[PDB]
């Protein structure tokens, strides 16, 4: 399974919400019913971290501005009001199938 | 949580290491644990994958017949081999947990095989690199 | 020492589930020349004598928005619904262009005029070369203008109508709903209980009560009381609690009656099938209504503020629900075959919590009839009601309330709600669940099969 | 404790000694109980439509005879054919629960123990079908020897 | 992402084994006889006729076997004796070549002529023993 | 062209026969209850024939008698049911005569034969 | 199905197979066939188009391409009143 | 198909008169029409 990202950098302001979307060639939903898409989150120099584990909910511990949707294979991520904790790299995973492959990845910055 | 790391440092190519990763708190045999490997100034790959019953391990293509995965439930650790090491290794190597744990083998009565199940990431950990030179 | 796997079978277990439930209606017998809407015929004869076995030590936690049975009602109402009119009469050649005007009939004696019209036009017959008029009368909640003067119905723009067939009735009698081998279903007989959460009294049964499935908006007609106190059933714990199911203790008798006296005369269409017309009025003309007793309601009113208060504490208002069609505003309900809408808005203009705490006779609600009936909310399948004969007069309990919550600043603003009508037999089903019993467990227990 | 699922809430220990009332409403009070189908039948006869509880009647007994057969196989394939407590030759493995007799036998209900070992039952089933397969073969041959 | 762990028999996996080791596994199929894969986890489908067509023809040929065993005196049981003398002219292989040499469906496809002869047999000695067992219990 | 071989004991057959030799032919006519020579009304006269024959096969688990044609019960005859003797029982009288005999006292000693299995207290 | 479908090598088995003469070939013809004609019985019977037809080909960097295959045809339609005709074209 | 093309006849009997071939690779018709037509809704009866 591959996975594409739009777009590979964003340049937003602060206070306005932007968005992120992953793209899949198999879709994801496994025989649970349930899919296998997750996004996450590292500051540079960091040890990554968990913000949405679905399609929808929120990892325990992550702000309520990043909200998850999509169905399938196409699939989004709308930060809401962009802030100073929310700039580095953003990450898709599947985990339908091994091998378990990571996106490509974006890097969120503003315009000094 | 807390995830500690071992184990890493500079190697010849051709020659064998030991990762190691203590756990803090866990039950441990619950949870099946991972290895994720991101290249300098590259995105993350996949590395391996042992489970909690230490039965069923996967690896990657590009690592097959190379690496070694096992674990110690009494001890709470994990212990991954290396051998014959190649050039384009130089990264850093985390090991992950699974946000749920999966529960037992699941039967299939159909065909008679047991069935383990895999899923995301919690906790990654600290971070240890091994880079491979010549001198 | 050493144990050993032995198997146990009738363990008292079970899970949560989700099965197909079958109807126990009493026994009556086959009546040739009426029929109900409902079968209440083809169902299993009911047990003289039900048991209902009281479960020590046991918690179990219900979910009366989440329950798999009022889906699986809802879904039967509509389908025994489109059972009983598909080899009844359509009325096809009847969208045309009526050409309609008033009546031409010591000021008592006539009133509701102008809710009446009298429409005539070019009907087909038996005879396909030959044309007839017919002097049909009809409402004006059943017509559209088209600018004396000459203009069609509401429905002809969207739906295909059908007749209903005049020897079935519209008419609740209680069906139950009973369990299959191996399931069961769980009741919880304790009182003061909010619907959700866990129950500490459960015990089981094996079929329900009887329901009556009584359609009617904004008020719970012919239901079941609360025993002690108004309890009161909100959607969420969060503070967007936008329905809520009042349930009352005493019941409020409403009378409603039809006090004109219509004649039903009919007009054959087709080689055999007559279409069912309102022929001419025999006396008065008066307009329906309903009472209320007043101070009988506004006591029982009173009871509904004081358990409103323990989830609130702001100040309780009421409104009359302004926006909307005819269908979302009124009181709809059914009496005995016409469909009445009546005019809540005398009932619903309180101003309560200032602190807790007149006999005025009745309540006259004003209410309009309809004969074409979109009965759902689903557009497409409309219904005309054929006339009744007579003078028609229904006697009903409220034994219940469905609100629509309401921002700004501490006003609770509560007028009333309707048209999902999952929250007729959610009051009805808020204390029963089902589960599958699995009676094969497996325990050690150190005692060997002997084996050479 | 007697009446239908009234042991439901008491420990297991005094949970089994009345296995009796659960095995009588799920072998007798099923099918053989109720002739009131057959009373219903000839009401829908009277009426020329198939009604929509017309088919909720055949999903409630393939629902009905599915239920009972599918725990007399499962009992038959065991060599627990015509009784409510068995014996097997199967040991208790103790990673299926470290748990002791007095815990379990004393301070455990049975719809307690249904959400602790309800992820072993498909590997335990597996062993006693084999156990009881090894064991007609070895009764067969020895009975063939004298 | 699963994974394939240990495995186990499986359903038919004795089939062409052998006669004396395909015998060694008769619950693994006895057990996928009366329910399938159609007990899962709106009305009058073309798929759902014939979803219930399959749940009423896997009963009718479960107890149509589950009865012709309690005819005989075999119930609840997996390998029974009878008291029914071979007859040569049914099958004449020898004790060690129908065992360890031939497999079912070799076998299905030799006596398949002889059983309703056979059936017969098994239960008219059951009728024999079960009045002499009665007759045996007056005394 | 088809020719009749050896005749073995057909379906009735022994049906005006005694009930000492009628008792030998008891397998021929419980093979016929369920099998039969055999779309919504398709299935319902396939679901009313499975619960007639599992009706009957109920009953006998409630007594002892499950998995077998002859069975035994520690019920007394009381000897007002029928008071005739054992050889003009078995060897002067057929089935259908012996069923309009008792035909009346069926109910009663039905709830005879339940009741000794519950009073096994085993 | 919450495993998905599997499939068991059988070791040591011959098996004579024919395509020719399969019937899960004839049972799924008329499966298909018989999904089809349940999804257009509810929808709408177009009786009022046996009428005629009066018209010319269309009317018009030229088009020039698809003059000969396909045209504007007008007709009397019915309303929904029964009563009145309207004037209406179609491709 | 697995290996090379496979091409399957009822009998060989010189009556056959049907061939399946299948194929190992495919051949990707891409197929369209260019135009921007339109649709309009014309009623004929009661909501239909
Ligand atoms: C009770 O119970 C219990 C439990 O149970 C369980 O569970 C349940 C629930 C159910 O399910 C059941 O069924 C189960 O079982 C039990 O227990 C058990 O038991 C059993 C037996 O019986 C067992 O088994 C065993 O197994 C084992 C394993 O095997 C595997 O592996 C191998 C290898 O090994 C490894 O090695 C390494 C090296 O190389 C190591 O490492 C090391 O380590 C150390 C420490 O230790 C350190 O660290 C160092 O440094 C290092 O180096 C490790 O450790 C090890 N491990 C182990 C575990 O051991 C191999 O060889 C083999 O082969 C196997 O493998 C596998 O294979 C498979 C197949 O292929 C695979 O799969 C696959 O994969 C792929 C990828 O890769 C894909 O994915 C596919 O899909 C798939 O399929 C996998 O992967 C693999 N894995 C691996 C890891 O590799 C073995 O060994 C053993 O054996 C034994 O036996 C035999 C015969 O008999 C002999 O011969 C030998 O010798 C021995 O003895 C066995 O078999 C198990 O384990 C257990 N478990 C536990 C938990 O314990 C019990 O038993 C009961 N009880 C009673 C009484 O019974
Ligand atoms: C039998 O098999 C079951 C599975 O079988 C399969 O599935 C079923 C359906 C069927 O299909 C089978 O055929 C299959 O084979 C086993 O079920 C497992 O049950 C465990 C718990 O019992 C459960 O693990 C938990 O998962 C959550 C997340 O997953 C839940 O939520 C998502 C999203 O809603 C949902 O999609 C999931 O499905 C799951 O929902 C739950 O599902 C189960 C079963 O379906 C239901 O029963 C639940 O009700 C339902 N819950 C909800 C809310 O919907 C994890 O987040 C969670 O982990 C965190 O919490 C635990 C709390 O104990 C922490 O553990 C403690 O950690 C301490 C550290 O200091 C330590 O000191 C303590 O000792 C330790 N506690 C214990 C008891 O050891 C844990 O560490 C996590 O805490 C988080 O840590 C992070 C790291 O720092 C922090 O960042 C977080 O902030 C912090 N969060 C909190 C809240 O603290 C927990 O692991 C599995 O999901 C479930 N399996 C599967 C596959 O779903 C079952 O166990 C088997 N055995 C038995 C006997 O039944
Ligand atoms: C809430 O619950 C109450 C209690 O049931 C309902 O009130 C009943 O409503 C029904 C329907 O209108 C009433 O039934 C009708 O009664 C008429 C009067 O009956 C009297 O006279 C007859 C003999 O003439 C006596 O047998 C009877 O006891 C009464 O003394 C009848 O004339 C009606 O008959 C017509 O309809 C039936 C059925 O369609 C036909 O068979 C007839 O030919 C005839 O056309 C009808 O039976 C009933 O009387 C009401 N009861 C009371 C106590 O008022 C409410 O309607 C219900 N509310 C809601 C919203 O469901
Ligand atoms: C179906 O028709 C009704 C009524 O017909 C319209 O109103 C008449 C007065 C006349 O002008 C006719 O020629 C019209 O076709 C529609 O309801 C009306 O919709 C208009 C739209 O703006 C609105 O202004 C009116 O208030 C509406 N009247 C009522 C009583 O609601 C209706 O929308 C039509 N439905 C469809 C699907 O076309
Ligand atoms: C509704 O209430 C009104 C008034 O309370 C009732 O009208 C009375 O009807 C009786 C019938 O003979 C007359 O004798 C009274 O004089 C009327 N009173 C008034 C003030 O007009 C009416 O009948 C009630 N309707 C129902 C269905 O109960
Ligand atoms: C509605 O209008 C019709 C026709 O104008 C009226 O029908 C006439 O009623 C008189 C009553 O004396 C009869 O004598 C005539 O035979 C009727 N038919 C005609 C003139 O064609 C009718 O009375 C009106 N009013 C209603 C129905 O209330
Ligand atoms: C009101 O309607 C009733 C019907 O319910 C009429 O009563 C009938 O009148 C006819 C005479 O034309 C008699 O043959 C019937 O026997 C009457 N039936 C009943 C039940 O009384 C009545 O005439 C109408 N008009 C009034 C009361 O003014
Ligand atoms: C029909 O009735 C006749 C009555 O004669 C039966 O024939 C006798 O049956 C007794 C039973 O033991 C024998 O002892 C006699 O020898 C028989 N008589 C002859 C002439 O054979 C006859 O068996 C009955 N039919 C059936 C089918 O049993
Ligand atoms: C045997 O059958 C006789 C039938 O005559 C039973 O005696 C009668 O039973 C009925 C019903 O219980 C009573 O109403 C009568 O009063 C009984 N008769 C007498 C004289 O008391 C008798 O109970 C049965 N059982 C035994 C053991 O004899
Ligand atoms: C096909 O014929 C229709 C006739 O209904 C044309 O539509 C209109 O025709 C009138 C008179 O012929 C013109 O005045 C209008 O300009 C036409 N167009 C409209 C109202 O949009 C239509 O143009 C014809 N050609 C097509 C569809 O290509
Ligand atoms: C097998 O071969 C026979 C030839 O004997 C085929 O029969 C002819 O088939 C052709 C086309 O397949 C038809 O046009 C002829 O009419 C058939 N002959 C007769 C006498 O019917 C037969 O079709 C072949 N088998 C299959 C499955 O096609
Ligand atoms: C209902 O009551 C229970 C216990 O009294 C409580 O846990 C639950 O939150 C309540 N729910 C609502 C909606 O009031
Ligand atoms: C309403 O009830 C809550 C809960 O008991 C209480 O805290 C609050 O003070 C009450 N409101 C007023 C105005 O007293
Ligand atoms: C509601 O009450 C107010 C004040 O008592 C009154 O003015 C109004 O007319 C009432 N509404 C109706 C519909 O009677
Ligand atoms: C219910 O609980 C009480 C309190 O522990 C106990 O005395 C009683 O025996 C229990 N009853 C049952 C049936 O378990
Ligand atoms: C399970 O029980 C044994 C004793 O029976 C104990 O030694 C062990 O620690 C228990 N397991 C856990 C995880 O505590
Ligand atoms: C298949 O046949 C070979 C020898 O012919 C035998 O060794 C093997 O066990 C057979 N496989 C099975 C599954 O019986
Ligand atoms: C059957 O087997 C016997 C071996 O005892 C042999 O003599 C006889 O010829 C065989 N019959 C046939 C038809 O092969």
């Amino acid at each position: 399974i591959v996975m594409t990202q739009t777009p590979l950098s964003l340049s937003v302001t602060p206070g306005q919400p932007a968005s992120i979307s992953c793209k899949s060639s198999e879709s994801l939903r496994q025989s649970n019913g349930k899919t296998s898409l997750y996004w996450y989150r590292q500051k540079p120099g960091q040890s990554p971290q968990l913000l949405v584990f679905e399609v929808s909910n929120r990892f325990s511990g992550v702000s309520d501005r990043f909200v998850g949707s999509g169905s399938g294979t196409d699939f989004t991520l709308r930060i809401s009001r962009v802030e100073a904790e929310d700039v580095g790299f953003y990450y898709c995973m599947q985990s339908k199938d091994f091998p378990l492959t990571f996106g490509g990845g974006t890097k969120v910055d503003l315009k000094r | 949580v807390q995830l500690v790391e071992s184990g890493g440092g500079v190697v010849q190519p051709g020659k064998s290491v030991r990762l190691s990763c203590v756990v803090s708190d866990f039950p441990f045999s619950k949870y099946p644990m991972y290895w994720v490997r991101q290249a300098p100034g590259k995105g993350l790959e996949w590395v391996a994958a042992i489970s909690g019953d230490a039965w069923h391990v996967v690896y990657s293509n590009s690592v097959q017949g190379r690496f070694l995965v096992s674990r110690d439930n009494v001890k709470n650790t994990l212990y991954l081999e290396m051998n014959s090491l190649k050039i384009e290794d130089t990264a850093v190597y985390r090991c992950a947990r699974m946000f749920q744990e999966s529960g037992p083998p699941r039967l299939d009565r159909w065909s008679g095989r047991n069935y383990y199940y895999y899923s995301g990431m919690d906790v990654w950990g600290q971070g240890t690199t091994v880079t491979v030179s010549s001198a | 020492n050493n144990l050993w796997v032995t198997v146990y079978y009738g363990v008292p277990v079970w899970r949560d589930a989700e099965t197909t439930l079958f109807c126990a209606s009493d026994a009556k017998a086959y009546d040739t020349e009426v029929h109900n809407v409902w079968a209440t015929h083809a169902c299993v004869p009911t047990d003289p004598s039900p048991q209902e076995i009281h479960l020590a030590n046991v918690t179990e936690k219900f979910d009366m928005w989440k329950n798999s049975m009022v889906e699986q009602m809802h879904t039967d109402i509509i389908s025994l619904w489109d059972e009983s009119l598909k080899p009844c009469v359509k009325l096809t050649p009847l969208c045309i262009t009526l050409n309609c005007t008033n009546i031409t009939r010591g000021n008592l004696t006539e009133e509701g005029k102008e809710e009446l019209k009298n429409c005539s036009f070019n009907a087909t017959t038996e005879l396909r070369d030959k044309i007839q008029k017919v002097h049909s009368l009809f409402y004006r909640l059943d017509l559209v203008e088209l600018n004396t003067s000459m203009y069609r119905l509401i429905n002809c723009n969207t739906s295909a109508i059908t007749q209903a067939c005049p020897k079935v009735s519209f008419e609740p009698i209680p069906i139950h709903y009973c369990a299959p081998a191996g399931f069961a279903i769980l009741k919880c007989r304790e009182k003061e209980f909010n619907g959700t959460g866990p129950c500490k009294k459960v015990s089981t049964v094996q079929c329900t009560h009887g329901i009556k499935p009584v359609v009617s908006t904004q008020l719970l007609l012919n239901g079941s009381l609360a025993e002690g106190k108004v309890k009161i059933r909100c959607e969420n714990i969060s503070n967007n609690a936008k329905t809520i199911l009042v349930q009352l203790t005493t019941p409020v008798r409403i009378n409603c009656t039809r006090p004109s006296n219509n004649t039903r005369t009919s007009i054959r269409i087709g080689p055999g099938q007559s279409f069912y017309a309102t022929g001419d009025i025999i006396g008065d003309i008066r307009k329906a209504y309903c009472n209320v007793s007043e101070s009988e309601w506004k006591e029982a009113l009173g009871k509904v503020v004081e358990q409103l208060r323990n989830h609130f504490n702001k100040t309780i208002t009421f409104a009359s629900s302004s926006g909307g069609d005819l269908e979302i505003t009124t009181h709809s309900f059914n009496c005995g075959g016409e469909f009445f809408y009546c005019n809540t808005s005398s009932l619903f203009n309180s101003t309560w919590d200032g602190n807790s705490a007149v006999p005025n006779g009745t309540i006259t609600l004003p209410c309009r009839i309809k004969q074409i009936i979109n009965m759902w909310q689903r557009t497409g399948q409309a219904m005309y009601a054929p006339p009744i004969p007579g003078k028609i007069r229904c006697d009903s309990n409220i034994t219940g309330l469905i609100l629509i919550r309401d921002n700004n600043n501490e006003s609770e603003t509560f007028r009333p709600g309707g048209g999902d009508m999952r929250n007729n037999w959610r009051s009805e089903l808020y204390k029963y669940k089902v589960v599958k019993i699995d009676p094969l467990g497996v325990a050690p227990t150190g005692a060997k099969r002997r084996v050479v | 404790l007697f009446g239908f699922l009234g042991a439901a809430g008491s420990t297991m220990g005094a949970a089994s000694l009345t296995l009796t009332v659960q095995a009588r409403q799920l072998l007798s009070g099923i099918v053989q109980q109720q002739s009131n189908l057959l009373r219903a039948i000839e009401a829908q006869q009277h009426l020329l439509r198939l009604t929509v509880w017309g088919i909720k009647q055949l999903q409630a007994r393939v629902l009905a005879v599915e239920r009972y057969l599918s725990d007399q196989q499962l009992l038959g394939i065991w060599g627990c054919s015509g009784k409510l407590i068995c014996t097997t030759n199967v040991p208790w493995n103790s990673s299926w629960s470290n748990k002791s007799q007095d815990e379990i036998w004393n301070n455990m209900t049975w719809l307690q123990w249904d959400k602790e070992i309800s992820n072993y039952t498909d590997t335990i089933y597996y062993l006693i079908e084999k156990s009881q397969n090894q064991q007609e073969v070895n009764e067969k041959d020895l009975l063939a020897l004298d």
